[PDB]
């Protein structure tokens, strides 16, 4: 993983949800 | 991801820390994700830099992108008339500096006769040294592109000129010998303070204008403590 | 209820907002249900005004009416060495601005040297274009209505004058023709930066004392943000 | 649906309607879905315009765009070294000119004084009465914006003349009177014969490098017959 370290109150717009284009983006955190 | 955003990472609301809703549309593309200045205005609503009372605030509009970088107009935080939460006494990691458009320092070393920029690429033809600031600012407008008398602001009268640019997509850079031009940019410094201005930027330097908004510990963070704008 | 009264929206009690006890009492018909610019005397003490340190704080002495509209003078909050709390940073709903007794502006819109005022309903004798801190003064208490020199303070020039009193039942009205009488007003402002004062009072005027204690959002809410004075 | 894109309605491909490659890429946002006059480069391959052999063909390469109008770079006909079809003998149904750039007729209207035109709304400034072509050329270009003095040809007399753009984003229009100037728009017109030109475009006029390709019949409909470019 990169060095690059976001930080602060997690927000709507810091959310990961699937693509319009349909790529599940939750299931790829253990990749 | 390449990119960090700005956020609240201490912000109470019980504390002074206040919702509003806002007087005109967050620009997206300029605004988002940033640290803004904020007053309100002759109604009881937010605004972007100095309102009617000055800057009371900060505001991160923390909108969301897609994987290509877009961001959905859609959202219920962005326009006129939405709800959003200000800040006065807070901590903000993964702070920056908030700047809109460009600057560039310009170092002439030619001692006599004429220098070229290249003004987004393409040359001014020449400029002279030792010319006035209104002649360099017409020597820069006078080039083949959409940029006017009112893209820029020039100054800095000596061998040292300092040019200011509205939008951020002009690049101001050499062409002709015995003459260097340098972006001003801008970053996070670790131990500094923090000044809010009139359009609504967010830096290290207090010209005229400037209302003091937090000082920074390690350069990722500020913390906030607004000394409100007063009359 | 008839008419809305200043609370506190929002108040924590950790970060500056304290108690104190009372160097004084309250005045309930003039200062209870209402928002107080406070300092404190060369004691531990809260006082309405500047006291040794200058304005530290808005204070609301809040005190419940009866069925009849009689407050009860037998409260725990309100007499001299009773506990309060003072606010630096909060919000205020049902704001409006206070201030202390009655102010009149009078014109006379007759040429001729001969207008009469009523006094808490009774005629006050002739009135020309009078020297406002002398004839007019004299001319206002010269009734035998138990009111006195003391009561009043009067100020302007031959044309336009204010009548001011610490007193909150003494009433000016014209009662003649060519004569026009007002009673001031004061009510919240969206969007406005607001001032304490050494007197106590609370209002949308910096003088040569104001003392930065918030700005009102839309104007039925003070955004509390005390910048407390210094020597 | 909005729009129909011109087609091979016949297209045998035994009776010298060939297979060929692309030696350089089709511009997708000007080239595709468009009749195309092909000729041959100094390889074997196909290429929009006249190559070394002159126009040989007629060529449509067909491509589809999303549910917003966007074509996909990915494609396999549109690249240098893809294979591709040409056509001598057949039909093009739904066919309109294929035209690249803009062209604008002018007209002056005034006795005398200087007149004014517009390009993408901003002004000349002042273009002579008894203009030459040249002097309507520069006060064209001397416009605030990016188009140069390449992006434009001109044409005519001091009475009447004709702007032509290589680019599809410049508009030139009248600004007062005194000065008139309307859009040459291209259009199928019934009973036409079609001619393909050495820049690629294919319409009803035969200049000095026209070879003809067709003839439209009922106007959405050519009958291809290409008599190929010779020596």
């Amino acid at each position: 993983t990169a060095p690059v370290r976001q930080e602060g109150i997690m927000t709507q717009g810091d959310l990961v949800t699937v693509t319009s284009d349909g790529i599940d983006l939750n299931a790829l955190w253990n990749s | 991801a390449l990119k960090t955003k700005p956020r609240w990472d201490k912000y109470d609301g019980y504390v002074g820390n206040y919702r509003g809703v806002l007087g005109e549309d967050i620009d997206l593309d300029t605004e988002a994700n940033r640290v803004l200045a904020v007053g309100t205005n002759s109604n009881g609503a937010i605004v972007v830099g100095a309102g009617q009372t000055g800057i009371k605030g900060l505001m991160i509009v923390a909108v969301g992108a897609d994987i290509h970088g877009a961001m959905l107009d859609g959202g219920i935080n962005n326009h006129a008339g939405d709800p959003q939460d200000v800040g006065k006494h807070g901590e903000i990691t993964n702070f920056q500096p908030t700047v809109f458009g460009r600057t560039f320092g310009v170092a002439i070393s030619a001692t006599e006769g004429n220098v070229k920029l290249a003004v987004n690429g393409v040359d001014t033809g020449n400029i002279a040294y030792d010319t006035s600031a209104a002649n360099l600012k017409s020597g820069i407008v006078a080039v083949d592109d959409g940029f006017t008398a009112d893209d820029f602001t020039v100054t800095g009268t000596a061998p040292n000129f300092t040019i200011v640019t509205t939008r951020t997509d002009v690049t101001i850079t050499a062409s002709g010998e015995g003459v260097t031009v340098t972006e001003a940019t801008s970053v996070a410094a670790a131990g500094t303070n923090y000044y809010g201005h009139a359009d609504g930027t967010v830096n290290a330097v207090k010209g005229s204008d400037g209302v003091y908004v937090g000082h920074t510990q390690e350069a990722d963070r500020l913390i906030v403590n607004v000394k409100d704008e007063e009359d």
